[PDB]
């Protein structure tokens, strides 16, 4: 179990995702940005699997489902990640 | 290579 | 995310899993078995993702490799886990 | 697929 929190900057997170094209697989972090808040923040890393997002858990959302709660984010606001490696 | 969406 | 810790007995852990259909697919627990060990501990509820086992992420693991980590667990013992809502 | 561990 890892957990991070990321602000959210205009240019994203900072990291892309893979997986959820069915509502049985769960997503994983496929690449890190460089120079991105994901890593200057050092703790994720890639093929880490997304459990929860603001206390929500992702395990069972479609890799739609998760970029629309990561897009919806408002720059500056941050997010609460829970990893699993 | 499977879909990979930058957030 | 939910972190319990339960302790084998000859009878189980007192729960049952579904899912892990694919190595991409995540599981599940279905039912909690009465007055078992995961009852008795009231942490553990129906619908709950299993993320990991003693310290190790099995979200990335078929339904019959889980099966064989927790059937692997001699009878006194006692599995960490982490599970999400 | 329910097993009863």
């Amino acid at each position: 179990s890892i957990h991070t929190k990321l602000r959210k900057s205009s240019r994203g997170f900072g990291f892309t995702v893979v997986g959820g094209d069915e509502p049985d697989e769960f997503l994983q972090i496929k690449s890190l940005v460089l120079d991105g808040p994901a890593a200057l923040d050092g703790k994720m890393e890639t093929g880490d699997v997304i459990v929860s997002v603001n206390d929500t858990c992702v395990l069972g959302h479609t890799h739609a489902q998760v970029v629309k709660i990561f897009q919806s984010i408002p720059i500056g606001a941050s997010v609460d990640l829970e990893l699993c490696r | 290579r499977r879909r990979e969406t930058q957030v």
